[PDB]
């Protein structure tokens, strides 16, 4: 009760490959698409797309930002409860330079 | 070095199991069933009666919709096998309770039928209406498709008024068409659908 | 008593703040105003 | 598809292996007074949410003293999964075991 | 002396189980002591 | 029990500043109770039951054409005890920006109060 | 503010909104007319003895689109 | 401006291998225009500028090509144009879900705000549904929950309110697999107004209840009709209404002016009476059910009873054949914990039905007389058994409901126990005993504009 | 309890941050240092860019979000040169100390690196006693023949797991038992004696003279002793002193030393088992590029009628002057002595100032600044901080603190409520059908009279307030209590009236030292109007040890 659920019961979102927290986002939709959740450094821009005799995609990792790039990868999060202060611990951790690579056990 | 990465990208999209030209209608074949693990949220109003809980919270709102985990708009379901924690089927099944809430989640297998658009696919479906520069259609009398004229030839023109088609025949088309589907574009919430003519 | 300032959702109108608990500002119907930071400092 | 093929057989299993039975279950056939606090939590957090009263309240608002009720008459459906530090478990209903 | 562990630790690859009560609050995890060690499972009683 | 405070405009005011806001209301406005308040020069009257939340002194600016009142920064039922209007040194002429203002909060022995 | 807080409505995903992970157990196989029509009229007689009031009419169309005519 | 302004949009059809959009945001936002003002569109250049909107496509869509859709389908008011080009718009708007298969989604934005207009002014849109909703299976979700994102506000006029109604209640006759979601927002949101009015018990409020909801009585007056019942639905807008009293209408407390829907609908034949309290036997009966939300509806059964005109005699025998059965249950079973130590309030169960049964003979009493001088198995002596019992229902009965147990008792001499109604005085929490046994679900109405739908469906005193 | 959680966290990793992937998850870098100017404007590329969150009401680039919706975001920075990150200078260092500057290798052995090489892979597991008895497996230095040793210990190891995952010993996973990292502090730390210091190299006879450090920013190639310098050239042929050496120059040392002796650093790093093979390399000793905190996490403090700058923006725009400067400074050199001496110099203001992002005790700096302008290890080094100061010691909402008081009127399990404190605490009660008969009052009442509520919640999760309504609105919306929604997600979820505290619910209780835990126990309570202390009986103050002199004892709800 008094540490999580009366202080900062934060319900964040995590990407379940990467590992964190902070680089989850909802992502800036088409016009008349529908505000998904998507990450960072899981996500590639569309211009890394060398090469079956094609590339195509299903329409599943295809996501842009309000600057507009297209990016490719970032999806599959969910939602965790942590305390909001972990969230800025992550970052002070990042501002040493070391990651917080998390695990989340639905999978 | 970047050449066995590349494959974690090329085997993440390219579905398996194809769409074969069968019975030599033209139309390929696009509904499938495949079997799912999902991961529920029972209600603990539903404690008596768990079977209707995860249904209607999670089937009932599953069905009719594209899902981006099959790749394809759910059909239908039938068959919910809810599982257990206590490895010993039966009736009494246990679920595990989340420590802060009354909602208990466990695991269950269920069996699904979905629609399997792909490239390179050929289907049939009727015309509603059509333009000088588009063509709408429909399939299996739920789902769309359009034919617009940069997947027309130049010959086809079009009688003017509702203005009907004029193909190299100088006709006005029929309702069933048959058509190449170009990529999908799941953009709005209705499921959109684009196509071609030639090969 | 309410200031020139921002605009904000709960769909009421283009509306208006001012503070009652000091932090957790509301509209005029005392709906929540979802996630404010509230920057302080303590003196000694 | 086939990967988690190789990931649902793996947990299962394990999953499997640290079960004790009811024949093998050797630890204490008493309510350790944290099972009775987090029973009489867990009980009275569904009876908030209008899960099933298999008691006759007669006029009580407290989901407590509701599930203090249940527990009198041995009728909450809960199972205790009491841990050990290997990692395994012994599953135990509330009606097997003796409230003090 | 906190970030002189924390330079070990990531010397470590300390793939850290949370399972501490001074781990189990950083990170807001239920506490494994008392009402809090064992987990408590619902028996519905339909299939 | 006593308590004063300073009320000072020159604190924030620099040497060539010009003299830029005034105690006292303006125009282009006209919020009501404050005058119930306060007197004609944006000053208090001495003996009136103020709380937080109520306006202490009208100090209405030229840069904005507002009065800006500040209040009374204390959560005690207090009155005005007296006002003093203070003057400035290095000139004889110019206007005040400096005015102290006498607080009395009454202290009944409630409950608690030791002897 | 005006169009960020009713995003929450936009994906409205709870956990009484969506199940966790989505893990196909096995691989996709298909489903011919015979059996689809059979799945339709098996599944279809079993919804019908609440909402679902709206995607019961739209498998209807596809159940007609097998057996009669539009 | 006659075919000068076609070769010059002919021009703006040419961005596609030209891609410079300069007269895209010109004419598209002079039609951007509000309606009342006299800058805007004629009728002449509106037909031969849309036949290269409804015949070409490709050469506009875009991320630019969302600009000149967006004005056209947003134009307010658009069923003032004229009908030798209402089928030219419509044959645009036609093709709009032949086009790309999204910007359905914006159109059905207007028609659902368009409801708020009447059945006057807005006729058109009835002709565009059932000629597209066939179309679109995949869209039914947001058609089903945008009559409550496009609701009309709480505090709105009789205009935004009385018309609104209208597009609800004549749709479903011809969409009629949309399904159960179309009659539950009367129900759900007639109660926002129901409970600000009895608290009321200025005048806003009460001709949204008399003059719109009468729109609702009538609406499903003309579904039950006797072709309806025998071939059509009317049993199944019985089915969905059944449905629904158990839900929104029945656990809320004292909440009068509502329930008349239900009322006036089953009430006709014999069918849908012998479905719908063998129902509520099911309901007000079972012991599965939680004994607490028992009292009312064996409060709310024992007032439909004596307010409802078209009952046969031999239907509320019918009741008599199984609610004194239920006290030929009691006798035997629950007569022996009373010397048990222990008060009667655990029989507040019990005492609920039992004012219901006496709220009968209070006002059925010239009903069951026949020539030869009897009553229906012995009306005048089965009071009398269950007073004179060792419960004393006469302190757990109400003192104005035996005001009148007593005084009819009196005159037809049914039942004499006057000396003890005076020994109560030496005999004698406790807030839930006496407001139910006072709150009666058929009060004679306040409003006075309802009634004309319910003059004789509705018993007078006498 | 009606926003549930779904998926849970159970384990953390650590690890260094590649100098690729700081760049996949940011592209966001920030080249103006001046952050704002008239107008106060946020200027895109500066530290307070609308790329990094939203900032001032305004929309966020990135999240397209406000700024109450924005958790800002990373942003990387390009240094030219390889700052070390300065909690890692205490390795690198040893790390050199031994690596041979001529024969690519240390100084040590092929087999005396590989035998502490193959002893962690048999402690990285649950098992002690065969890395003990690799020891005892041993066999005119001929390099010939001793591959065979090398033939031999390792093939042991090669079956000792296999016989030891044959058991329920240990897993591919590993063992990681308090006495497994005992030893593992044994080898190690005596590992980091004996490469400290060697003679000569091994497999050649050539070595380098001794690393001198200063505080944390230079590394010197000092002057070799008369005696030595011939001791390379007579083995070999079959500047001034103390030589400044740089971070260019020492990651080119750390090239063939991570690469070559990659087995042993495999096992001296990683301490449970690599499931994940990824090699060991000097790029995570080095910060590459940096990253910029979120908006939300930098702004700047204010006060009375002022506005007082942040740490981290100080000292962030100072490492990028720094980084206008050593790219402004690239031409000069670039196109044509003393010139060095200006280059030299640009290496030390970019070094104390990685220095000075992290460390602040650590910093040369100028003068001593009040306790100077912190770093992050300083934020995170005191009984203050983050850990004691709010990460254990954390504030609580629906808490009170007040002056307790006799009263022999109460149960001795109990405590004495004021009405102060009964309107204001509140309880998140959900709605049924056996609540509703008192939450239905709860709401006429209002925080006015007690037995009451103060804000009620629909199945949406709207906190609509009961402050402004009066009895005609707090009459109508009690009934609108029991309408479920039509919304299909909400059709479980019920209502939580917020009610006040009651006469029924049970509140923690704190005396603020609690040496003894009971010293913390739990009362019912009971509010006693006429009051504004709170009323402990004397059971309880016998064992709280609180005389009635006026303490203030806390309250927790
Ligand atoms: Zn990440
Ligand atoms: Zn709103
Ligand atoms: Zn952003
Ligand atoms: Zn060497």
């Amino acid at each position: 009760d008094r540490l999580l659920n009366s202080s900062d019961y934060t319900q964040a979102s995590v990407c379940r490959e990467c590992g964190s927290i902070l680089t989850t986002q909802q992502s800036v939709p088409r016009i008349g698409s529908i505000s998904t959740v998507c990450c960072r450094r899981c996500s590639m821009r569309f211009e890394d797309a060398k090469k079956g005799e094609k590339i195509f995609i299903d329409d599943s990792q295809i996501w842009e930002d309000g600057q507009g790039n297209k990016f490719v990868g970032g999806n599959e999060t969910t939602t965790v409860a942590i305390p909001f202060v972990l969230k800025y611990l992550d970052s002070e951790l990042s501002a040493m330079g070391i990651r917080l690579r998390y695990n989340v056990e639905p999978k | 070095n970047e050449n066995r990465e590349t494959a974690r990208f090329i085997k993440k999209h390219k579905k398996q199991v194809t769409n074969p030209i069968d019975e030599k209608n033209g139309t390929s074949n696009c509904i499938v069933r495949v079997p799912i693990a999902l991961y529920v949220s029972l209600a603990p109003m539903y404690l008596e009666n768990p079977l209707q809980g995860v249904m209607k919270q999670h089937l009932n709102p599953l069905v009719m919709k594209y899902n981006n985990k099959v790749g394809g708009v759910v059909l239908g379901y039938e068959g919910l096998k809810i599982l257990d924690a206590d490895p010993l089927d039966t009736s009494e099944k246990l679920i595990k309770i989340t420590p802060d809430t009354p909602f208990g989640f466990t695991w269950c297998h269920v069996n699904l039928y979905v629609w399997q658009p792909q490239v390179g696919d050929v289907l049939e479906g009727y015309i509603f209406i059509q333009s000088a520069s588009h063509i709408g259609l429909l399939i299996h009398d739920a789902f769309n498709a359009s034919i617009k004229k940069n997947n027309i030839p130049v010959d086809w023109t079009f009688v003017h008024n509702l203005g009907h088609w004029v193909d190299s025949n100088g006709e006005p088309i029929d309702g069933k068409l048959r058509f190449t589907v170009r990529n999908v574009h799941t953009t709005g919430r209705v499921v959109s659908v684009d196509g071609t003519l030639i090969s | 008593t309410f200031i020139r300032g921002p605009i904000c959702g709960t769909d009421n109108c283009p509306s208006r703040l001012w503070r009652i608990i000091d932090g957790r500002r509301t509209c005029q119907y005392g709906h929540v105003m979802e996630g404010d930071v509230e920057f302080n400092d303590d003196e000694d | 598809p086939e990967d988690f093929q190789q990931h649902e057989q793996i947990r299962r299993k394990t999953l499997k292996e640290k079960a004790i039975p009811k024949d093998q279950r050797a630890t204490t056939p008493y309510m350790t007074k944290y099972e009775r606090a987090r029973i009489l939590g867990t009980r009275a957090l569904q009876i908030s949410m209008n899960a099933p009263v298999f008691v006759d309240l007669e006029g009580e608002t407290d989901p407590l003293r509701i599930a203090m009720k249940e527990l009198a008459e041995k009728k909450i459906p809960l199972v205790i999964r009491r841990y050990l530090p290997d990692g395994s478990f012994e599953d135990w209903s509330v009606e097997e075991l003796i409230v003090d | 002396t906190t970030c002189q562990f924390l330079t070990k630790a990531v010397l470590d690859n300390e793939r850290e189980q949370l399972d501490s009560p001074s781990a189990r609050i950083v990170v807001g995890k239920l506490n494994n002591v008392g009402t809090g060690s064992f987990d408590v499972l619902a028996k519905v009683p339909n299939a | 029990m006593y308590k004063t405070e300073k009320v000072d405009l020159a604190l924030n005011r620099n040497r060539g500043d010009p003299i830029t806001q005034h105690f006292g209301f303006g125009n282009d406005e006209w919020p009501k109770e404050w005058l119930e308040k306060l007197d004609e020069d944006g000053l208090p009257y001495i003996g009136t039951y103020v709380e937080e939340g109520d306006p202490i002194c009208a100090y209405f600016d030229d840069t904005l054409n507002k009065t800006k009142i500040k209040t009374y920064h204390s959560s005690e039922p207090a009155y005005i005890e007296e006002v003093n209007l203070i003057g400035d040194e290095s000139n004889k002429f110019q206007e005040l920006q400096t005015v102290s203002i006498k607080y009395r909060i009454r202290r009944t022995p409630q409950i608690g109060d030791k002897f | 503010m005006m169009k960020g807080s009713r995003r929450t409505g936009n994906n409205t995903a709870t956990t009484l909104n969506t199940p966790v992970v989505i893990h196909a157990t096995q691989l996709p196989q298909h489903v011919s007319t015979d059996e689809v029509l059979q799945f339709l009229e098996s599944f279809i007689d079993e919804k019908e003895n609440t909402n679902l009031s709206s995607s019961i009419s739209q498998l209807k169309r596809i159940q007609r689109d097998f057996k009669g005519l539009p | 401006s006659a075919a000068m302004y076609s070769r010059f949009v002919k021009s703006a059809l040419d961005d596609l291998d030209k891609n410079d959009s300069t007269q895209i945001g010109i004419i598209a936002n002079q039609v951007a225009l509000p309606s009342k003002n006299p800058e805007r569109i004629n009728d002449k250049n509106l037909n031969i500028l849309l036949d290269i909107l409804s015949s070409n496509i490709n050469r506009i869509e875009s991320s630019r090509g969302t600009f000149l859709i967006q004005s056209i389908i947003n134009f307010e008011k658009w069923w003032e144009l004229p009908p030798h080009t209402l089928s030219k718009y419509i044959y645009f708007i036609k093709i709009l879900c032949s086009s790309i298969p999204k910007w359905w989604q914006d159109v059905s934005m207007i028609l659902v705000s368009c409801f708020i207009l009447p059945i006057k002014q807005t006729v058109c849109h009835h002709d565009m549904l059932k000629y597209f909703l066939r179309m679109i299976p995949s869209s039914m979700g947001f058609i089903d929950t945008y009559l409550a994102k496009f609701f009309p506000n709480k505090n709105d006029t009789r205009r935004k309110l009385v018309n609104y109604t209208s597009n609800l209640l004549k749709l479903r006759g011809y969409c009629s697999e949309l399904g159960f979601q179309i009659w539950s927002l009367l129900i759900e949101k007639i109660i926002s107004i129901d409970v600000e009015l009895q608290n009321e018990l200025i005048k806003e409020l009460s001709t949204k209840l008399d003059s719109i909801l009468t729109l609702v009585s009538t609406h499903v007056e003309e579904q039950v009709t006797p072709e309806s019942l025998e071939s059509g639905e009317g049993v199944g807008v019985f089915n969905t209404l059944t449905t629904l009293f158990k839900t929104h209408v029945l656990p809320t407390y004292y909440t009068r002016s509502i329930q008349y829907i239900m009322f006036h609908v089953s009430q006709q034949q014999l069918e849908l009476m012998d479905s719908f309290l063998v129902t509520l036997i099911d309901i007000s009966f079972a012991v599965n059910e939680a004994a607490e939300k028992k009292i009312k509806s064996l409060q709310y059964l024992g007032s439909y009873i004596a307010r409802a005109k078209k009952l046969s005699r031999t239907q509320i025998i019918f009741v008599a054949s199984y609610l004194t059965s239920w006290l030929n249950r009691y006798v035997i079973e629950r007569e022996e914990e009373v010397d048990q130590r222990g008060g009667m309030e655990r029989f507040k169960h019990f005492y609920a039905a039992f004012q219901a049964l006496c709220y009968i003979f209070c006002f059925r009493h010239n009903i069951f007389r026949d020539t030869d001088g009897n009553w229906e198995c012995e009306l005048d002596k089965f009071f009398q058994r269950m007073v004179i019992s060792k419960f004393n229902p006469l302190k757990f009965c109400n003192e104005n409901v035996m005001l009148m147990f007593a005084r009819i008792a009196q005159q037809e001499s049914v039942a004499y126990c006057f000396s003890i109604i005076e020994n109560n005085n030496n005999e004698r929490t406790r807030q839930q005993f006496i407001d139910l046994q006072s709150y009666f679900p058929y009060d004679p109405l306040f409003l006075k504009n309802y009634k004309i739908l319910m003059k004789e469906y509705y018993i007078e005193w006498s | 309890i009606s926003k549930p959680v779904g998926s849970e966290i159970t384990s953390v990793d650590f690890g260094i941050l590649t100098a690729k992937e700081i760049r996949n998850l940011s592209a966001k870098q920030i080249t103006n240092p001046t952050v704002l100017d008239n107008l106060g404007h946020p200027v895109s590329g500066g530290l307070y860019d609308l790329a990094l969150g939203a900032f001032l009401r305004n929309l966020c680039s990135t999240c397209g979000l406000d700024e109450k919706f924005c958790p800002g975001h990373q942003g990387h920075i390009e240094l030219p040169v390889p700052c070390y990150n300065p909690l890692f200078f205490n390795q690198l260092y040893i790390y050199l100390r031994a690596s041979c500057l001529f024969c690519h290798h240390f100084r040590l052995k092929s087999v005396e690196v590989h035998r502490y090489a193959c002893k962690l892979r048999l402690l990285q597991y649950g098992l002690i006693d065969e890395s003990y008895k690799l020891d005892e497996i041993t066999l005119d230095i001929s390099s010939t023949l001793l591959n065979e040793l090398k033939s031999k210990r390792s093939e042991y190891v090669d079956m000792a797991i296999a016989k030891a995952l044959s058991d329920g010993r240990t897993t591919e996973r590993g063992s990681f038992t308090a006495t497994v990292n005992d030893e593992r502090k044994k080898l190690v730390h005596e590992f980091h004696k004996k490469l400290l210091s060697r003679g000569k190299c091994d497999n050649c006879g050539m070595f380098s003279p001794k690393f001198r450090k200063d505080g944390f920013t230079k590394i010197f190639e000092t002057a070799l002793n008369e005696k030595q310098i011939t001791n390379n050239r007579v083995k070999g042929f079959i500047k001034t002193g103390s030589t400044y050496i740089l971070s260019t120059e020492v990651k080119n040392i750390l090239d063939t030393v991570f690469r070559k002796e990659q087995c042993v650093l495999q096992y001296v790093f990683h301490s449970r088992p690599n499931l994940s093979r990824k090699l060991v390399k000097a790029d995570s000793f080095f910060m590459d590029v940096l990253v910029v905190p979120p908006t939300r996490f930098r702004l700047p403090s204010k006060l009375g009628e002022e506005v007082h700058e942040n740490s981290q923006n100080q000292l962030l725009s100072k490492v990028l002057t720094t980084s206008l400067l050593i790219r402004d400074l690239n031409d000069d050199l670039s196109k044509l002595r003393v010139i060095f001496s200006r280059l030299m110099n640009a290496f030390v203001t970019i070094q104390n100032d990685v220095n000075a992002f992290i460390d602040s005790t650590k910093a040369q700096g100028r003068t001593s600044g009040k306790v100077p302008i912190p770093g992050v290890k300083q934020a995170l080094e005191k009984k203050e901080g983050l850990f004691r100061k709010h990460m254990m010691g954390k504030r609580v909402n629906y808490a009170a603190r007040s002056v307790i008081s006799p009263d022999p009127n109460i149960e001795t399990n109990e405590i004495g409520v004021p009405p102060v404190f009964a309107v204001k605490l509140t309880y998140p009660e959900p709605v049924t059908a056996y609540n509703i008969a008192e939450l239905r009052q709860a709401v006429i009442n209002g925080p006015d009279k007690w037995p009451g509520a103060t804000q009620i919640q629909n199945e949406d999760g709207s906190l609509v307030s009961l402050i402004g309504m009066s009895v005609e609105q707090r009459k109508a919306l009690a009934n609108q209590l029991l309408t479920p929604s039509s919304n299909v997600s909400t059709h479980t979820l019920n209502k939580k009236v917020y009610r006040h505290i009651k006469n029924r619910d049970v509140v923690l209780m704190n005396r603020q030292p609690t040496l003894h835990k009971a010293s913390m126990m739990g009362h019912k309570v009971r509010v006693l109007p006429n009051e504004k202390t709170l009323r402990l009986h004397y059971a309880n103050t016998g064992a709280y040890n609180a005389d009635f002199d006026g303490d203030e004892m806390n309250m927790h709800f």
